[PDB]
Order: C-alpha cells, then structure tokens, then sequence
RNA sequence: GAGGGAAGCGGAUGGGGGCCGGCGCGCCCCGGCCGUAUGCGGAACGGCUCUUGCUGGUCCGCCGCUCGGCUCGGGGCGUUGUUGUCGGCCGCGCCGGCGGCCAAAGCCCGGGGGCUCCGCGCCCCCGGCAGCCGUCGUCGGCACGGCCGGGCGCGCCGAAAGGCGUGCCCCUCGGGGCACUGCGCCAACGGGCUCCCCAUCCGACCCGUCUUGAAACACGGACCA
RNA sequence: GGCGCGGCUGCUUCGGUGAGCCGUGCCAUCGGGUGCUCCAAGUGGGCCAUUUUUGGUAAGCAGAACUGGCGAUGCG
RNA sequence: GCGCUGAAGCGCGCGACCCACACCCGGCCAUCUGGGCGCCCCGAUGAGUAGGAGGGCGCGGCGGCCAUGCAA
C-alpha cells in the first residue's frame, strides 16, 4: 500500500520542473512558473516538448502527500512539548527541528526525541550543529 | 459475448457491472426475470414488454 | 476451458466431502468456530498483523502449479545436476540460478578453505533422475560442513548410477560430452534411468539449504 | 467526448452550506438535518435543512395571522414548521392553540402563542420530540410574495405590458 | 431459423437447380425474416451537421 | 561539463560522466528490583440518585500471611533494489468437429445428347459410391507475451496432484451431473541533482499586445535591482 | 379527456338554442435533453470551409443564406 | 528529398503489417450522483482566451491566544 504510494509519486516524479518559460534567456526573468499567458504561446498551445503547465490532475496521491522520501510524515518541531505528540507518532512521524531553534535549546529537544524513539532529521541536525564529517 | 464483455450498471447506484453475481442477484427488473442468460433470450425473441 | 471446465462441477465436490468428516466425527464445527481462540496480556498496540495458515496455503499450491508443467513443456528431472562429461567419474553440482536459461550458476561449499563455483553459459552440465520444487533458483554461493566430501560422495553414487545409463545409451560418451558442452538446453529424450533417488533427494534437498540461510553470513 | 455529459458537468451543485453562519447554535443545527434525515422518516427536516443553508431571500417571517387563519383546525392544531422566524403582527386574540417550531420567534410572538396555548418550540426540542417530523405542516415563505419578485430599480416594476 | 427455410425446402423444388443455370428467379411463395439490430457509431462527431 | 567537421528559439525528452547528503521475536541460566489476595491506615472517582442516600472505586503509606512476576545486560538455542509464481485483463499463432450452400467439387461404375462432322478432344444431364472443399455461423483443444496486484481452510491418506460420506437419475460401459451444516481468514539474492555531449521533438521564439490571421519584413524591450 | 345530475347565464320573436361557467358524483424509438428569479461579462469590427446562392472577367473580390469549425482546440 | 520504370508510376483485386492523447484496460485529481461513519467509499464526465461564480497562497501593521531568540 503505502510503499508502492510513495514509489509512485517518487520514482516516476513529475520532476519535469515547471519553470517559466524562458526564464534561461533573461537572467532577472524569474524561475518561478507564470501561466503562459497570451495565444501564440507554443507552451499555452499545451503541446508536447513545450513543458507541460501546472492543472489538478498532475496532482500526487493522497496517501502519499506531505511525505518525506523516506516516507515519515515530518512535523515541525519547536520544542519539548510538540515532542510529546510525535513521540505518540514515533513510527509513523520523523522530526525536523525548525532552523529558528536555538543552539543552546536544541540539545534537550535532540535527547528527549531519542527517549521518544523518533529518530529522523532530528540527529542528523545534531551532528550539524556539532561539526562535522 | 458482447453482454457479458460490456454491460454496466443502473440507476440507483452508479454503474457496478453486468458481472457475474450483480445480473443474477441485482438489476431491477420489473418487467420478467433480468438475468442474463434468460435477458438474451427475451430481448432477441423480442415479446412482452 | 479443458483444465478449468473440471473445477466446476459440483461446486466444491471433495470440499462437500471435508466438512463431513467432521460432521461424521461428531457434533461441532460451529461451536471450535466461535469458541476459540487465544488472547491477553499483551504490550501494546491495534495488533493489525499477521500470517502463518488458510491464504498462505493456496499462494504455496499455486505456485505448485506452473511448477510440474514447466518440466513437461521442456523435458527431464529438476535439479541435482551431474558432470556427464569431463571426467569419467568425478563430481556434482545444483542449480541454484539463473541469469537467464543458458546463463547458470552451479554450487557448492566452501567453509574453511572451500571450493570453487561457477557461472556458465555452459561448459558441462545435464541432468539425472531427481525433482524438487523450485525451477532454478536459490544462491549467491553457500553451502559447507561435510560437503565438499558428502556432495560429492553424493555425486559418486549418481556418477555410479549415471556412468552406467551412459554406457547402455550413449552415442556413445564423446558426445554426451557435446550434450554437456550445450547447456542452456535440453528437448529430446529425457529420462533414461538410475534408479531410485530417497538419498538423492534428500541430498539436494540439504543442499538447497546449504545454499539459503542462515550459516557464516551473519555479521 | 460526448457534449451532453459536458453539459452533464453543467446541472446545479446547489449543495452549500451557507457562507457563514455566524451563529454557532443555528450553525450546529444546520449540519444535523443530514445525519437525521437519512436516518429516519423525516422529510420535512431535510427541506428545513436547505432553507437554513442557503439565502436571505428564502428565510421567512410568518405572522401570527398567517399562522392563524392558515392552520385552521381542519389539519387539527398540529405542529407548525416555520423555518425562519415568526413575527408578531395579528391581533385577533390569534391562534386556535398550538404547537409552533422555528429557528427564532420574537419575544412578542412567544408571549402571546404561549398565552393563547401549546407552546412556541425551538427547532432542535422539535427534533428531539417529533424526530418523523410527521403530524407537520411547513407553513410556510415568503421572500416570494407581493414586495418584491422583480419589482427593484427605483419606481417599479409593474403589470407588464413594458417596465 | 432451420424450420423458416426448412418449409421452403420440403414444398419446393424449383429453387435450386435451374436457378444455378439460368437466370429470373422464382414464383410461388417466401418465407418472412424479423430482425432487431445493434448500432455503433464509427464516425465522430466533427464536420457533420 | 565540452570542445578547432558539422547547424541553431537556446527547452523538452532519454542515456553516461561531474557534484553531494544519508546510513526485531520465542526459550532457557546468572545479576538487579518489586509484588498482589486478605487484615491495617489515608485519599480525588463513579452509577446514580438529585432533601438524600445505597452499592460499586483506585492508588498510595506500609507490617503480618501464602505465592509469583517484571526490567536493563550478559550468555547458548531456534525464528532499498531484483528475480520465480498464483489471480485478473488484453494480444497471438496453430490444430479439430458439426450445421448452413436439400450439401457438394469427386471418382469409379452405368445410360443418353450435343459440338466439333477431319477425328481427336470439349461440354451437359441422371442414379449408386472411396472422397474432400472455400466460405458463414458456432462450438471443441493448446502454447506464449505484455500489464497490474498478492477467493481459501476447518478428519485421513497421498511428496505431488488427487481421492476417501451418501441418496437420485442418464448412460445403464467408462463415467457424468444433481442433492445434503456453521465458523474463521508465497520463494531466492544482495540514491538525487547540475552542467555537457549524442539521439529525438517542440521547433515557427518568447513574451506580451494589436489582429479574422503574429515567428512575423505588425508594435514594445540592451540587461537587472 | 369523456358522461350524467343540478344551479346560474347568453344571443338571437314573450323566440329558438347551444355554448360558457360553477357545484357534485362516476369512468379513463427516446428519458433530466428541464421551469422560474437576482446580479454580472466581452461584446454591441470577424474568418474560413461545405452546400445553395446575387453582383463582379476574376480576385487570397464584395455581399447574403445554411451549417461546421478557427477565433478560444491539444494530440496524429 | 535520394528518386524509381515487367515499379519505389497507374489501375483492378488481395494478404499481412505500421500508426495518436482516440478506444480499451490499470492506478490516481475536480464536480456531481449520493452513500456511510471532523472522516471514508462507489461510478460518470471532465481542453480553454474574453469571462462569471467559488476555494486557497504570499505581503505589511493591529489585537487576543500561542511560542521562538546570544545566535533572530
């Protein structure tokens, strides 16, 4: 079920990555996708090699949705308490601990979170905040 | 062998099929019997109603 | 529709007769149905799981079936498998892989100092008189304990009872060593003799094992 | 594919709850109606239920006369269904009895229904009480009455002939 | 269908034969056909009025 | 990344290289700790009643009296990718039967006619009869691939598949169909992305606007914040 | 929709008739392609093809009719 | 385009093949049929400029709630 839910929107993607039309050709010209908006417009024309635009069916599944690759379904963590919530979780939950956190509060988060048997992004982090290789 | 490839369902419901259980046991039918085999029959032999 | 009309006709037939036997037994099997089963203590959770009995037997029948069927499209026995051809007498080998038919992979042990192995698209193997049920597959490479011996002194009989099926057939012994040249392979002739197995097969059996789990492989 | 099943695409999807409501308790109620009339015999529920979903234009003042003349005795002092509100305006020494259900009264509309006899009753005791909704009588609009269909712009709005 | 060209073999006896070889085609007597039929629709629906 | 021989809206699509972040269960013995039932002693609760009352809590403090368990470790034992398959769906080629054209090409046998009147040869018709034909319809038998997913048991023998309860009836041969409780619910083995190049297409820029019609030799922009 | 019973009426001799009306009883190949209300839009300048045209030598002309498409429709 | 000629022209028949996003089939997104417990399920149709109607994302300062900060 959900292995073969996560699979098909990785592996497959859509990974055509919607950019804006011609964006490469003027630098300022934004990355972020614009409708392409008026009628000759091959892309408008919704034509094959023109990249395709975004519309609700391109859309991924819903057991799949808000999902790390990994298939842990994060939730942000600020502190102890959302610790609690997630450590009910556990299995189905990773943490991530937001980057605004500080240096000095993270530790109590990391150490709790293990307690709590979530290990996810969280360590990974940790290490990050110590050096390192 | 074109009845049991392609037929679908009724109102009251959506169309589920003219697959196996859902023409013996379901189909409405007020008219004679709406299973399938005796269905083939009737249409063809084309009598009342 | 000729296998499949078969099936039909009752509906059930034998599966009428099994609930009789119990009937026959005496008077029961709503009862051991609502009755039983186990439970409670436990730690945790919703317990959404699982298997062991009732699906798990028919996915084992149906994967039975392709399983004698494929031999009757193709010829022979299934593994062990013996160098006809070679040496005279000398040793035995099982088909644990395929890369592809051609492209084989032929077994052993090696524990301590060990034995060797090969992958082929060939050189030398027909086989004898055995079945199992797998088709071909099992591998990587393990195996070990006594068995470069056993497996071989399993071979000998085999070679004993193969060498003599050669002399009696044979075009003659240069080409069995074409046959077991070939080696992907195989429609023509199967089955000669050598008789019977109940060791044979008891051997490979072991040695399917050997090639499995859960020996010098763990850490 | 075909363009009558476009046009398929194109019946209603009337369906709304309201843009708001702002009132919790009429907001709660308005759910209700789908988990009970599915669930019992109660027709007249389910027709409340969309008249307390969507418009001002269908949420009705009904006057005591418009009770009182309307309910009278020949369907014997039944339950009165008024889905929006009553409003206060007979003197008759008004109604028969009765039995009347709404969404809201005024308070001189409860005085004088409670002090002519039964009981003016909100919707929510009405269905824990009358759960069939059977024995009823939706009495009744408007918005659809003499002021105003079409009749809007400035002077209006006419028999018609022009406008 | 076997006994609606059935009677038309067994009264008659002009039909096959003369018919091979030569031409016109007979007098006497026909027996009806019915028949209901099914309908699929091959062309679509661009550039038809 | 790539390069001094092969062509372009500068992307798309496929592939390699370059760069980088991530990385348990069952049992037994030893050590450790604690225990309920019942008597004590303290205490939130509850169904409910709703002045009020009756039965029913649970844990703790901690001794007595039986009689047991848990947990952290140690020691032994047993237990993400690919490929085989069972089920469904669709494709494929080949073989076979029967009925339709009252069946018939047919050939062998037997009889008559014609043409050609130079005779060969050609034709046509009718009865018995090996025979087998091209086509409609229909049924019967097999073997493969692709894609997607994971109804069955409930005593015994039998590796296996399979049969082993009994009544009916057709055939009365092999056999066949038909009838007769509830309940529950698989095998094997050990990465992303950026730029480039080659293939392929969009391709007619884009883009926006004007326009019936824009790549537009129609208009507007050097480029950006 | 049709009939009967009963009241009332009409126009056209103190004259002939039905019709109307009300009241009361009786007897009777499709398949949501769909009604009404409020408020809003670009318009309020087109094109082409097919068929039928009228003008014009004709025209990638002009100007209608009847329709399908482009405009606003990909993909082959 | 190379460019063919008892065809790689032409015509009359014919056999097998190829080839779309069509049609089928598998799995999934909106609306609607509705159904059932703030949530799940069955099947159908489902390009789009002008454009109506509706749900949502982001900005900045304010209030009540609720945090984060010596590394924002």
């Amino acid at each position: 079920m959900a292995v073969p839910l996560l699979t098909k929107k990785i592996v497959k993607k859509r990974v055509k990555q919607f950019k804006r039309p011609h964006s490469d050709r003027y630098i300022g010209l934004k990355t972020s996708w614009r409708r392409p908006k008026g009628i000759d417009s091959r892309v408008r024309r919704k034509f094959k090699g023109c990249t395709l635009m975004p519309n609700i069916g391109y859309g991924s599944d819903k057991k799949t949705r808000h999902y790390l690759p990994n298939k842990f379904k994060k939730f942000v963590v600020h502190n102890v308490s959302e610790l609690e919530l997630l450590m009910m979780h556990n299995r189905t939950y990773c943490a991530e601990i937001a980057h605004n956190v500080s240096t000095r509060k993270r530790k109590e988060i990391v150490e709790r979170a293990a307690q709590l048997d979530i290990v996810v992004t969280n360590k990974l982090a940790r290490l990050r905040s110590q050096e390192d290789e | 062998e074109l009845i049991y490839k392609r037929g679908y369902g009724k109102l009251n419901k959506q169309r589920i099929p003219l697959a196996n259980n859902k023409v013996i046991e379901e189909g409405l039918g007020k008219h004679n019997i709406i299973c399938i085999e005796d269905l083939v029959h009737e249409i063809l032999t084309v009598g009342p109603h | 529709m000729a296998p499949t009309s078969k099936m039909a006709l009752g509906i059930k037939r034998a599966s009428r007769s099994h609930t009789y036997h119990r009937r026959g037994l005496w008077a029961i099997k709503a009862k051991h149905g609502g009755a039983l089963p186990k439970a409670e203590k436990p730690a945790a959770i919703a317990e959404p799981k699982f298997y062991p009995a009732d699906d798990v037997k028919p996915r084992t029948v149906s994967t039975r079936k392709p399983h004698p069927t494929k031999l009757r499209s193709t010829i022979t026995p299934g593994t062990v498998l013996i160098l006809l051809a070679g040496r005279y007498m000398g040793k035995r080998v099982v088909f644990l892989k395929q890369l592809q038919s051609g492209l084989l992979l032929i077994t052993g042990p090696f524990k301590i100092n060990g034995v060797p192995i090969r992958r082929v698209n060939q050189a030398y193997v027909i086989a004898t008189s055995t079945k199992v049920d797998i088709s071909k597959v099992n591998v990587q490479k393990f195996d070990d304990k006594y068995f470069a011996r056993e497996k071989k002194t399993r071979a000998k009989k085999t070679e004993g009872e193969l060498f003599e099926s050669d002399k009696e057939a044979t075009k003659n012994l240069p080409d069995f060593k074409k046959d077991d040249q070939k080696v992907i392979d195989a429609e023509l002739i199967k089955a000669i003799d050598a008789v019977p197995d109940l060791k044979n097969y008891l051997g490979a059996r072991f040695s399917l094992r050997d090639g499995d789990k859960p020996h010098e492989m763990t850490f | 594919m075909g363009i009558d099943l476009v046009a398929g695409g194109r019946n209603k999807r009337t369906k709304r709850v309201a843009p708001k409501s702002d009132d919790v308790y009429l907001k709660l109620l308005v759910k209700l109606y789908r988990f009970l009339v599915r669930r019992t015999k109660s027709k007249f529920n389910a027709v409340i239920l969309k008249r307390l979903f969507m418009s001002k234009t269908n949420r009705p003042p009904l006057s005591m006369r418009r009770l009182s003349n309307f309910m009278k005795g020949k369907e014997e002092k039944n339950i009165a269904v008024v889905v929006g509100t009553i409003t206060d305006d007979m003197r008759i020494q008004e109604v028969p009895a009765m039995k009347v259900t709404a969404l809201r009264f005024t308070e001189t509309a409860r005085a004088r229904i409670i002090n002519a006899g039964g009981e003016c009753l909100t919707f929510d005791q009405l269905a824990l009480r009358a759960p069939t909704g059977e024995n009823t009588i939706l009495l009744r609009g408007p918005k659809n009455a003499r002021e105003a269909v079409r009749h809007f712009g400035k002077a209006p709005g006419v028999p018609h002939s022009h406008t | 269908a076997e006994q609606y060209a059935g009677e038309y073999e067994a009264q008659d006896k002009e039909l096959v034969q003369l018919k091979r070889e030569a031409r016109m085609k007979g007098g006497f007597y026909v027996s009806p056909e019915a028949k209901p039929l099914f309908v699929v629709r091959i062309r679509g629906i661009n550039a038809m009025h």
